[PDB]
RNA sequence: UGUACAACGGGGUAUUGUAAGCAGUAGAGUAGCCUUGUUGUUACGAUCUGCUGAGAUUAAGCCUUUGUUGUCUGAUUUGU
RNA sequence: GAAUGUUACCGCAAUAGUAAUUGAACUUAGUACGAGAGGAACAGUUCAUUCGGAUAAUUGGUUUUUGCGGCUGUCUGAUCAGGCAUUGCCGCGAAGCUACCAUCCGCUGGAUUAUGGCUGAACGCCUCUAAGUCAGAAUCCAUGCUAGAACGCGGUGAUUUC
RNA sequence: GCAGUCAAGCGUUCAUAGCGACAUUGCUUUUUGAUUCUUCGAUGUCGGCUCUUCCUAUCAUACCGAAGCAGAAUUCGGUAA
RNA sequence: GUGAACAGCCUCUAGUUGAUAGAAUAAUGUAGAUAAGGGAAGUCGGCAAAAUAGAUCCGUAACUUCGGGAUAAGGAUUGGC
């Protein structure tokens, strides 16, 4: 049950809902409603028509706490050593000096 | 339909009546087929017998190579427009109506099919299942 | 699906398996590199952290980082690039490629552990392997070991051992540099 | 009460759209439960 | 209830709806939960 | 005289597609006063931008409601 | 809709109407039959035609929601907000209505016809028939379904004082 | 226009599977004629559109009998509107 | 005022606001509109209706009584500042 977007609007698509338009070079076209089917027929930009996903994407709108960072790095640091030469030599012979 | 045809058909929103012109897909060199008829089709007074998805109809050829006009030959809608609706809900159209000349058994006339095809259509014509590129 | 689950810090990897669609769908809109708390996965990997780093759809296709989609689309790939071993000089070629996004349609999900949970896993966190190979280079030698341009390489060097069935012999690397 | 739309997988052993997701219509009734109130009886009479 | 048993095996299928449709019906309504309409415009001028 | 009912007001829902006001170093440019410029300056310029998915309408046969106000005995008729 | 005391609620059913239709694919089965060429059917399955009764989750149509946005003239000094052009024009447009252009649903018992039979005389034999009798059709009667006789009916509640 | 009876003949053989001469018996009133009873102080005069209903001398659909019915297809017939 | 304009459409002067009224918004109409996919299959016939439409620029056939045909056909383009 997969729920697509309007390309064009954004939104999501629960089956059933709104159309479909198969073009000629064969790319699938969906719309949650006629609204964007028709401002989709009537050579209309997405970028241009303001309360669009592509618009406020394009125009820096709404996004406040996905603009900062979160939490993902982590811990490592270990000795698996060099293979073939007693991987215990290399963990007890690496004494080093300074 | 009837003969060749290797399946059923979900009923699809006709949208082909008798005298509709569509786009020919094949190598045939025929470029449009004019439906005179519909394999299948029912009668009641005043009813046009109209076409959808995966039908054989009966056609003739308006412009195309002189050998395939004034004849009337087989033919098989693989292009809607007439926006049918499918049992996962989905109310889709292609862009034009159009379809393939094929024979009695079923079988292409040309090589390959030049644009899209439904499902609904190759499911039901082993022979358009070859040639048809993308399919739905 | 499968989960092809590697552990960085002890070289060990286990291709795991789930059914149970709504164990899954953790997974599902998740794009790559996104983190997952494991305990939603099952429960032997409870507190198990997991970055997803690759995997693979359906007729093979690879997914590739920064496509987003939950689908496949047609690239145009160079050199220096994902899912695309050049044949010839600045050949380009257009291939299939999956998005990046998880979705149902994945035959296997390249996951990787970040943090550690209350269970030693079976294959991974129980069992290590040798980094296959050693230092090479000059002061890389000096810092893998970390020796102050004095200690003198030579014998600092790792020392592989390789017997000649009835004559076990020593081979080095070759310190360039 | 009005109607919605359902999906759910389809068993018909038989059909092209066997074993798939079927978007399909429905009606929602209220149906708060009923109260007995009394109890009537009824006779055969050769005229009904 | 039926006033007979419908063999019907049409009928016989035990179902199992997987979803069903709570967006609005006063419109071409596009949330199901108004979570998941927040889950998506996300917050606005009276909102938060 | 109450789980009342109504007029509004509130919240949900829904349509349109970003209100007026103000501001800005946006803007093809342009006027005038010199103190004739090492952003001279004050204006003025279709359109743009920000507050602003803002404003506006939303039961007239949508949903809802601890708020506000108000309303709750006129008429006629009937018998085995 | 007056009148069979008033008023109310729950019901019975005379009579009347009545409804479903046709095809294909799979499968049977490359089977039975045939030297071959050829080449079925009953059971089961999936769909379809014509017909009919609904219904508006979805999709489409409809637009005086004159609901929001835009445009053209002109008029209110400009501004804001507006007026006029038989609803000025335009894109979108909820509600409602609505479309095999959308979705849903369309019952099973009996009795018979033709016909094939059992038993069986008349006629020491014979015969489905003369007595008797079995099986049987898109028919018929029911079942179901729609009306409910305003002069067909039952059950039940309440029955007034200036 | 439709349906009979006799059965010489056709059907290799074989009158009546399916047909039928010479004759002869009928039915029908969607043909056309014959009539001129009714309306000339007016019954609006073709066809199509549309909608209903009825007839059966049944094209298809249900169940059957018959064949010059191996199967397939077809034909003749019964109950059937 | 817009515009080629005494055209349409809005306004100034002047003159009107005269034509039974109230309440609703069933069927069917008279007048005004729109429709998915098809595209005259409708019908005696495209009846009706839809389509076209200004101007600047490009481009233009047969045939001709050389005056035409001819806005032939076919294209582009058009606000604001
Ligand atoms: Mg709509
Ligand atoms: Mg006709
Ligand atoms: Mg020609
Ligand atoms: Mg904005
Ligand atoms: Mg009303
Ligand atoms: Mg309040
Ligand atoms: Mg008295
Ligand atoms: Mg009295
Ligand atoms: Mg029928
Ligand atoms: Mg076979
Ligand atoms: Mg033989
Ligand atoms: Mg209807
Ligand atoms: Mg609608
Ligand atoms: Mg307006
Ligand atoms: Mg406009
Ligand atoms: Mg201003
Ligand atoms: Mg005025
Ligand atoms: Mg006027
Ligand atoms: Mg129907
Ligand atoms: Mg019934
Ligand atoms: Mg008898
Ligand atoms: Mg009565
Ligand atoms: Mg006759
Ligand atoms: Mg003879
Ligand atoms: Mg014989
Ligand atoms: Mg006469
Ligand atoms: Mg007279
Ligand atoms: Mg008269
Ligand atoms: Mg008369
Ligand atoms: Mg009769
Ligand atoms: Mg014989
Ligand atoms: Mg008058
Ligand atoms: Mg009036
Ligand atoms: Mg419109
Ligand atoms: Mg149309
Ligand atoms: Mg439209
Ligand atoms: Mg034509
Ligand atoms: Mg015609
Ligand atoms: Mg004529
Ligand atoms: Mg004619
Ligand atoms: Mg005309
Ligand atoms: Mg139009
Ligand atoms: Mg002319
Ligand atoms: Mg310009």
């Amino acid at each position: 049950m997969k729920v697509e977007i309007d390309s064009f609007s954004g939104a999501k698509i629960y089956p059933g809902r709104g159309t479909l338009f198969v073009r000629g070079d064969s790319k699938i076209f969906r719309f949650q409603n006629s609204k964007s089917a028709s401002l989709f027929k009537q050579r209309k930009n997405p970028r241009r028509i303001a309360w669009t996903v592509l618009f406020r994407k394009h125009h820096k709108k709404g996004i406040t706490e996905e603009v900062a960072k979160k939490r993902s790095r982590k811990t490592v640091k270990a000795q698996r050593p060099i293979t073939g030469a007693s991987l215990d030599l290399i963990k007890e012979r690496r004494s080093l000096k300074p | 339909s009837g003969n060749g045809a290797q399946g059923t058909k979900f009923r699809i929103s006709l949208g082909l009546p008798v005298g509709a012109i569509m786009n020919c897909a094949d190598n045939s060199g025929a470029r449009n087929l004019y439906i005179i008829a519909v394999k299948g089709s029912g009668s009641r007074l005043n009813r046009l017998p109209a076409a959808s998805l995966g039908d054989m109809v009966m056609a003739t050829v308006k412009k195309g190579k002189p050998e395939l006009r004034k004849k009337v030959m087989p033919a098989i809608v693989v292009r809607q427009a007439k926006s049918w609706r499918r049992r996962d809900g989905v109310f889709l159209y292609f862009e034009d109506n159009a379809g393939v000349i094929a024979n009695p058994k079923g079988e292409m006339k040309g090589s390959a099919i030049t644009g899209p095809v439904g499902k609904e259509c190759a499911d039901l014509w082993p022979r358009v299942a070859s040639n048809s590129g993308v399919v739905v | 699906m499968k989960l092809n689950i590697s552990y960085p810090v002890n070289g060990s990897q286990k291709t795991f398996e789930i059914d149970d669609e709504h164990r899954i769908r953790v997974f599902f809109d998740k794009r790559i590199g996104q983190e997952v708390d494991g305990e939603a996965v099952g429960d032997e990997f409870k507190g198990y952290v997991f970055k997803i780093s690759g995997g693979n759809d359906k007729q093979g296709f690879p997914m590739k980082q920064g496509v987003l989609l939950p689908t496949r689309i047609k690239l145009l790939l160079t050199k220096n690039v994902s899912c695309y071993r050049p044949r010839r000089d600045g050949e380009r070629k257009r291939k299939s490629v999956r998005g990046a996004i998880v979705g149902p349609d994945l035959a296997v999900l390249a996951l990787v552990i970040v943090k550690k949970g209350e269970q030693e896993l079976e294959g991974l966190t129980d069992t290590t392997v040798p980094k296959r190979l050693g230092p090479k280079r000059a002061n890389n030698i000096r810092k893998f070991f970390g020796l102050s341009k004095e200690d003198d390489v030579r014998d600092f060097v790792i020392r592989r051992e390789v017997t000649k069935g009835e004559k076990t012999y020593t081979k080095a690397p070759k310190i360039q540099r | 009460a009005g109607m919605t739309t359902i999906v759910r997988d389809l068993d018909r052993p038989g059909s092209k759209f066997h074993k798939r997701e079927v978007v399909e219509a429905v009606t929602v009734v209220d149906t708060p439960p009923v109260v007995v109130v009394g109890v009537v009886g009824y006779v055969e009479t050769p005229r009904g | 209830k039926s006033l007979y048993t419908n063999t019907s095996r049409k009928a016989l299928e035990e179902v199992s709806l997987k979803w069903i449709d709570t967006a609005s019906k006063f419109g071409k309504g596009r949330f199901q939960t108004p979570a998941e309409k927040h889950a998506f415009m996300g917050t606005l001028k009276k909102d938060l």
